[PDB]
């Protein structure tokens, strides 16, 4: 299962 | 060595005037691709691309499906973002990369994880070992490193290495037991090729092996041949075998004195192999 | 300046005997940005129903896809895949042969 996301860059 | 790993990696590719970033995400456990995602399909949605991860019902991949559109909006502020660092004009169109994931060892631990970008096909930022801290490639990274460290963005990093993809990889290996434990030794075989005149080639095949990591040398008593060899890139089959050949061409009146050695995990020995007319 | 360009094999799935069913297969590698054209032809001609595999990458961050179909080879049919891409200032046409 995939990662939720993180901030943006 | 019983070990494993499971990757993701994600490409956004902006579009200016075009609407938003094409984003896609493949997934992978060792050299298998189980799933991915296109947001360019006329229904966006995580799809199976191995047959053991269809086991796993309409609620996973709604999750799944609703973390890449979540993602996929992530990375448009980011191509968004990174556009301004480099000072890069609205029209053209830029890449971002990420690869992510673990690696685990025969008990199921994990042994390192990954999370690293790539914007427009070089590296730019990449979490370091430790799992706590960045390496940024130039100072436009050094940006986006100051941001993810006043968020300690790491620490969800690390939550997600350390507590979930070791355990969603664990369950994976056991929905596909037998295709993923087992490894597929090469079928092999040399042929001979004349360069019709006074010296040919021979070119030892390798079909239908899994994991794709394999060695083929020529060589002469425990010491190498040479002198002019072509060996191909592992090559995909694609029904999840890979291929490979390697060649040399020797003194061939009968100078059929070179040896082709095969190394691979589902060979239980190293193999040796020669021409037969 | 961050472009590289395509790598190609051609190939089959299984070693090529005429008439019988097999994979023609256009391997394509190692090239950034991700857009690219690949045709199948047979004879010159385009094959219509070809299909890819999805994108991804390897570790230095380049681009590979697979392209695809169904075949029959026979003794006398030429195959071939045609590429384009950004790198390319004219499509680069590599030929199969059944031995490599």
């Amino acid at each position: 299962r995939p990662q939720v996301p993180l901030r943006p860059m | 060595m019983g070990s494993h790993s499971m990757r993701y990696f994600y490409t956004s590719v902006s579009r200016p005037g075009r609407g938003e970033p094409r984003f896609i995400s493949v997934g992978y456990v060792d050299d298998t691709q189980f799933v991915r995602f296109d947001s360019d399909a006329a229904s966006p949605r995580e799809e199976p691309r191995a047959p053991w991860i269809e086991q796993e019902g309409p609620e996973y991949w709604d999750r799944n499906t609703q973390i890449y559109k979540a993602q996929a909006q992530t990375d448009r502020e980011s191509l968004r973002n990174l556009r301004g660092y480099y000072n890069q004009s609205e029209a053209g169109s830029h890449t971002l990369q990420s690869m992510y994931g673990c690696d685990v060892g025969p008990d199921g631990r994990l042994l390192r994880g990954h999370n690293q970008y790539a914007y427009d096909g070089k590296d730019y930022i990449a979490l370091n070992e430790d799992l706590r801290s960045w390496t940024a490639a130039d100072t436009a990274a050094q940006i986006s490193q100051r941001k993810l460290e006043a968020a300690r963005v790491a620490e969800q990093l690390r939550a997600y290495l350390e507590g979930e993809c070791v355990e969603w990889l664990r369950r994976y290996l056991e929905n596909g037991k037998d295709k993923l434990e087992r490894a597929d030794p090469p079928k092999t075989h040399v042929t001979h090729h004349p360069i019709s005149d006074h010296e040919a080639t021979l070119r030892c095949w390798a079909l239908g092996f899994y994991p794709a990591e394999i060695t083929l040398t020529w060589q002469r008593d425990g010491e190498d041949q040479t002198q002019d060899t072509e060996l191909v890139e592992t090559r995909p089959a694609g029904d999840r075998t890979f291929q490979k050949w390697t060649a040399v061409v020797v003194p061939s009146g009968e100078e059929q004195r070179y040896t082709c050695h095969v190394q691979h995990e589902g060979l239980p020995k190293p193999l040796t192999l020669r021409w037969e007319p | 300046m961050i472009q590289r360009t395509p790598k190609i094999q051609v190939y089959s799935r299984h070693p090529a005997e005429n008439g019988k069913s097999n994979f023609l297969n256009c391997y394509v590698s190692g090239f950034h940005p991700s857009d690219i054209e690949v045709d199948l032809l047979k004879n010159g001609e385009r094959i219509e129903k070809v299909e890819h595999s999805d994108l991804s990458f390897s570790k230095d961050w380049s681009f590979y896809l697979l392209y695809y179909t169904e075949f029959t080879p026979t003794e006398k049919d030429e195959y071939a895949c045609r590429v384009n891409h950004v790198t390319l200032s004219q499509p680069k046409i590599v030929k199969w042969d059944r031995d490599m």
